[PDB]
RNA sequence: GGGGCGAAAUGGCCUAGACCAUGCCCCUUGGCAAACCCAUUCGACCGGGUUUGGGUCUUCUGACCUCGUAGUCCGCGCUCAGCGGACUUCGACCA
């Protein structure tokens, strides 16, 4: 398990970051929405437009880093490795005579 | 030595990989769950403007 | 698995809510770390007797 | 696969490798009825930090009866079951010549009349 | 730093007590890199209302000052001797060494390295196109409430 | 124009979970338990045009 | 290893031993590309206190398709996968004779007319 | 070391690399004095995002006077400098009949006599 | 690689190229031990604007004990460095004759005896 | 409680500018993996408590098992074990 340990880092612990995405969007792309559904039937005209051309920036904006985000995923697949030894020894003793 | 018989490895595998789970599985908790309810309402459109 | 997170950019109208797409790159991360599963393998190299 | 051959005397039992892992062997005797029949369990682990290790060996065997001899319909029922484990707590850096004369005091004991005494008429060790 | 004393009973013959007090300076990392700076073009003109193209970038860290102290004691066990408060009372025979520190810390030192996130953010040419779009379209729009009191 | 990038952060203490001895006694006394000190910051690049 | 040689009726194919194991033994097919080949689980167990046994065969084969021998690059892909799984529960205490019986049955139902019409023209089995 | 022959006509002339390095290599010419001779730099690197590479190759040769076999005393003096440098901007993704072709082209332009007219007469090539 | 034969009297050391580089050649003694032993730094240069040359000469030892003879534990440890650097100045336009000179003078110095007594006795030199 | 913000949602101010109101962003840390103990149908039944958890030699400095982290030359050969191997460094209950 101690071979997987980098691997296992680059693999979520820097993952987190594509979890960050999702925060500021339920913070501020539907929280701060509390406006819309207080405007009269003359402003909705307006405002939906006014949020779904925000957004859909923010996902353009979003879009290259997922692929930085695709390509680091692809890091942690390559086949590299190193080996591994062993050793064993025994011993018999034979005769033995005084002197 | 040359051509070794046929090994017996065992490998326990079962690594520390599902200790990124918890991690995940606890930010879904927290931040995609309350955005997925709210998205279940009054989910907005797009047009050409 | 062979997906992890689509990618491939799009744009289309009339069918794309802004907000569709952040919900699916979390699920497809999730659901991509069930499938991992690891594969080692080990064979003899060389060797000597002494 | 492993074959394990055991003299009682007479004749040679034969014992086989069916659960080959590394944290439990489990080796069965091929004689006849494969349920209730002779079974051994081994395993090997460590301990604390690195320090000593242990090993478990258990030895089990269960009686088996049948009724089709003479009755009309009884299937194999077993009866009565025997557990016998060990515990070996044997630190890494010890004697051989320590560990070659403790095997040697235990292969004195368990061939003794002693202990043959003390597992037939169930008498307390003390002869 | 840290100062502890050393109370230590005697055997039977007496039974007293000495403190024996002594300090020991302690090493620590180093204190947080805080960091204030500010830049301006050079001055292209003295008017100000109207003023000329310029840029200005300033840069702030900082950590709030906090200091606090910990402490604790022990002793030798003995042969069920029910006195053994920081300074052991009776005597049965032997001797009891006890022990008393307390040490103060710095928190502006326990403070992990600052992220590599802390840095300038990238705006695209779309993202200044529309957020200068939205902009104008808000101020004529405040314009055009002003005019409804003709 | 402008861009802003913020940071905050807090601090607390933990002891472990006791100071064993050898065959002695040991004991804890007095901890922060409470907040200690706290980190922020704010960086700004703004640039004007007539 | 381990080889299973089996008759087509023209040609012979040979499977190998790939991942040697108790609780799972895999074959796999060894002719040209290894993924997406023929592959063989089998698994033998226990069940609720030491009376019967469970036996799981399962035959996995995928098709792969390739077009470098007129597109100017296409890497082997597979197409559909289909799992064909079995389940033994048969319990020591039996019959040898209606084992043999049971398997002769098996092996005729399976060798008959009436179950290849049904694999092939998709026909419910009734004739 | 390295040795380089160069066959003027009637002589060879021999280089010998000096300074062994990857990002510069100096090979120096071994005739008689050291000092004011002639030189040649090697240079091999990369450019932006690993897409093409970059090759530099100069060389040099200083002129010596002397006027120990008239005058009493004076060492010997270098006069001029010549600096004749290169610049070799070719992407890896290429072609190798292109490459063969621009280097055929490249000599063919080299040995005709519109180049040596152009050093030597100074006069503008356009024949 | 480049091998150095040193005869001290009766015995021939071997010293061995490690480190090949242009401006800082690193030979190192194979005996036995690679730490604590025999290294020479050589390293060659230039000046000013193309006047004169620099060489410079470094020779180092340091000595090593060890316990592992009579004591339970100890790895070999160095004890004192001592450190012979040298400094040629040299003008290429120089004369070959006044090298030679020089060279057998500073040779003559070297193999006197007033050095040595220098160097064991540490007494001044003026004999 | 300790902080942050005027950004970001709007309202005063509202060439501009810098401050204000509701108002919005975080901490209340968390995890050990094993071994043993109770009353009883005189164990099946959930829940709790104790001993250990990178480890020893003088775990004082400093080293001896192990690894992790880097930088440097590296072998295209010399050594009985051989081998692919060398030197210097920081860390080592886990996020």
């Amino acid at each position: 398990p101690m071979l997987y340990k980098e691997r296992r880092e680059t693999l979520k612990m820097v993952g987190n970051r594509l979890g960050g995405l999702v925060r500021v969007a339920h913070a501020a792309q539907d929280r701060d929405l509390k406006r819309y559904f207080k405007a009269r039937r003359k402003d909705r005209r307006k405002v939906a437009e006014e949020v779904a051309n925000g957004h859909l920036e923010l996902i353009f904006g979003w879009l290259p880093l997922i692929g930085e985000l695709e390509g680091a995923i692809e890091y942690a697949e390559l086949p590299d490795l190193d080996f591994i030894r062993c050793h064993g020894l025994h011993t018999l003793v034979l005769q033995s005579t005084p002197w | 030595l040359s051509t070794l018989p046929d090994p017996d490895v065992r490998f326990h595998a079962d690594v520390g990989l599902f200790e990124i789970s918890a991690g995940i599985s606890l930010l879904a908790q927290r931040y995609l769950k309350p955005l997925q309810r709210l998205l279940k309402r009054k989910s907005f459109f797009y047009g050409r403007t | 698995d062979a997906r992890r997170l689509g990618f491939e950019p799009i744009s289309t109208t009339y069918d794309m809510i802004p907000l569709s797409f952040v919900v699916g790159w979390f699920s497809n991360f999730d659901k991509y770390v069930r499938t991992l599963a690891p594969l080692i393998g080990v064979t003899f190299e060389t060797g000597s007797q002494n | 696969s492993k074959t394990i051959v055991l003299s009682v005397g007479e004749a040679t039992r034969t014992l086989t490798e069916i659960q080959s892992t590394a944290d439990r062997q489990i080796f069965e005797e091929k004689v006849g009825p494969l349920v209730g029949r002779l079974r051994l369990t081994a395993s090997l682990r460590q301990n604390g930090a690195k320090t000593a290790y242990r090993v478990n060996l258990k030895l089990d065997q269960a009686d088996v009866v049948d009724c089709s001899t003479s009755v009309c319909g009884e299937l194999p029922k077993v009866r009565y079951t025997q557990v016998w484990s060990h515990d070996v707590t044997i630190v890494a850096n010890s004697t051989e010549a320590s560990r070659k004369s403790l095997y040697d005091l235990t292969k004195s004991l368990v061939a003794t009349s002693q202990v043959e005494d003390l597992v037939v008429n169930l008498v307390p060790l003390g002869r | 730093l840290e100062e502890h004393y050393y109370s230590r009973k005697t055997c039977g013959s007496g039974g007293g007590l000495s403190v024996q007090r002594t300090g020991y300076p302690q090493t620590d990392p180093p204190v947080f890199k805080a960091v204030n700076s500010f830049e301006r073009a050079p001055l292209i003109v003295g008017d100000h209302v109207h003023s000329l193209p310029y840029w200005s970038r300033k840069i702030t860290l900082e950590c709030t000052p906090y200091p606090f102290t910990l402490r604790w004691e022990g002793g030798v066990h003995k042969d069920g001797i029910p006195d053994k408060v920081p300074h052991p009372s009776c005597d049965p025979g032997s001797e009891l060494v006890s022990y008393t520190h307390s040490r103060e810390v710095d928190c502006e030192r326990f403070i992990g390295p600052v992220p590599s996130s802390f840095t300038d953010p990238k705006v695209t040419s779309a993202q200044w196109k529309f957020l200068e779009d939205m902009a104008d379209m808000k101020a004529l729009a405040d314009l055009n409430k002003s005019l409804v009191n003709l | 124009r402008r861009t802003t990038c913020e940071l905050v952060g807090c601090t607390r203490f933990y002891p472990r979970t006791v100071s064993p001895p050898s065959g002695w006694f040991a004991r804890w006394k007095d901890f922060p338990d409470g907040s200690l000190s706290e980190v922020s910051g704010l960086r700004r690049t703004d640039i004007r045009s007539v």
